[PDB]
């Protein structure tokens, strides 16, 4: 089944192009209206275009000036470039699978099926900063009845996102993961945390796998009692 | 071109909530529905005014006439609650999307926040760092607010807490976060973070 990858979150520097890609798996690029959505808080979803199987683009009049879609078959990709950023610009940007449907000789309609999973840009004029992972132990017994909450805290990191799994996916009951904090320093914080039966403590490993995709950063951080 | 979308639409369990979609003679473009949940791409629930993909539930209805078109979800459980976006792209207009209608479902039942607090590792403290974590989860009526002391006294400087995030159940959660040095830690007795929801508050202390 297809699916739509778009490339590495991060941050963009003011006045700079915003480079993205999609990479298409699972299909063909033929017959498709391959698109570029964008959105922020407040922004809804906002079409920026989109790029036919071929070569040929429709724009959004509003970007029309500062965007540029194309298409690379060969590697079954697209990409957008986005001119002069600012933080007007700043959004999560999605790929899309355009579809076409032909209802009469003089009509036909078109709906977006496919979603890649979004890519979270900042525009920003700081710099990128790798995270550090610090553990965050269990207490020496529960004070809840039996469980044990441990986790992992990812401090002062730049820019979102960063995301956390627990013993490689294999644990992801009671995982919750918690939305940064900003802090004064202007660099992000977050936490992740597992609750897991305290009999599990001495028969069981936990370990966070920490990804900032941003820095080109992986961290897997055992958490001990 | 523009379409027009009202901000919320309020609706309790089981009633049927009615999305509307502004636009100039809509009725003769064809209108797709798109619902989002937070932290989540977009999902494709309407297509050609009423059509529905694979695996959406018949609940979901689309209708599309005049000046306005209209999705409407019936049985509505919690769910559903989400933001829905209207769309126009067919043969004679470029895509454009409404603003978009957050639907919220009434009578949930409140929830107190679970609160778990966790003082500086031993590894941030050897890198001569301290940070006090304040998790907070689970909880409905919406917002919280956090306070800190050291001791028995008001600690403010160093403390930044989130604001709340929709969680996968419709409830919130939410993170506070106490930044000091290793020597502020360790010459108090305890720390505790003070968690406020609707006039209760749930505290928690840690020590060194």
């Amino acid at each position: 089944q297809v699916q739509l990858q778009e490339s590495r979150p991060g941050l963009v520097k003011p006045s700079e192009t915003l480079s993205l890609s999609c990479t298409v798996s699972g299909g063909s690029m033929r017959s498709y209206y391959w698109s570029w959505i964008r959105q922020s808080p407040g922004k809804g979803l906002e079409w920026i275009g989109y790029v036919y199987y071929s070569g040929g683009t429709e724009y959004n009049p509003s970007l029309k000036s500062r965007v540029i879609i194309s298409v690379d078959t060969s590697k079954n990709q697209f990409s957008l470039n986005l001119s002069s950023v600012s933080a007007a610009d700043t959004a999560v940007y999605y790929c899309a699978r355009g579809v076409s449907a032909l209802v009469s000789v003089d009509y036909y309609y078109y709906y977006m099926d496919v979603w890649g999973k979004g890519t979270t840009v900042t525009v920003s004029s700081a710099s990128t900063k790798g995270p550090s992972v610090f553990p965050l132990a269990p207490s020496s017994k529960s004070t809840s009845g039996g469980t044990a909450a441990l986790g992992c805290l990812v401090k002062d990191y730049f820019p979102e996102p960063v995301t956390v799994s627990w013993n490689s996916g294999a644990l992801t009951s009671g995982v919750h993961t918690f939305p940064a904090v900003l802090q004064s320093s202007g660099l992000y914080s977050l936490s992740s945390v597992v609750t897991v039966p305290s009999s599990s403590l001495g028969t069981q490993t936990y370990i966070c796998n920490v990804n900032h995709k941003p820095s080109n950063t992986k961290v897997d951080k055992r958490v001990e009692p | 071109y523009e379409l027009t979308q009202p901000p919320s639409v309020s609706v309790a369990p089981g009633k049927t909530a009615i999305i509307t979609c502004g636009g100039n003679n809509i009725g003769s473009k064809s209108v797709q529905w798109y619902q989002r949940k937070p932290g989540q791409a977009p999902v494709l629930v309407i297509y050609y005014n009423r059509d529905r993909p694979s695996g959406i539930p018949e609940r979901f209805s689309g209708s599309n006439s005049g000046n306005t078109a209209t999705l409407t979800i019936s049985r509505v459980e919690a769910g559903d609650e989400a933001d829905y976006y209207c769309q126009v792209w067919d043969r004679n207009i470029d895509p454009h999307f409404g603003t978009g209608t957050e639907v919220t479902v009434l009578g949930q039942p409140k929830a107190n926040p679970t609160v778990t607090l966790f003082p500086p590792s031993s590894e941030e403290l050897q890198a001569n760092k301290a940070t006090l974590v304040c998790l907070i989860s689970d909880f409905y009526p919406g917002a919280v607010t956090v306070a800190w002391k050291a001791d028995s006294s008001p600690v403010k400087a160093g403390v930044e807490t989130t604001t709340p995030s929709k969680q996968s159940n419709n409830k919130y959660a939410a993170s506070s976060y106490l930044s000091l040095t290793p020597e502020q830690w360790k010459s108090h007795r305890s720390y505790s973070c003070q968690v406020t929801h609707e006039g209760s508050t749930v505290e928690k202390t840690v020590a060194l």
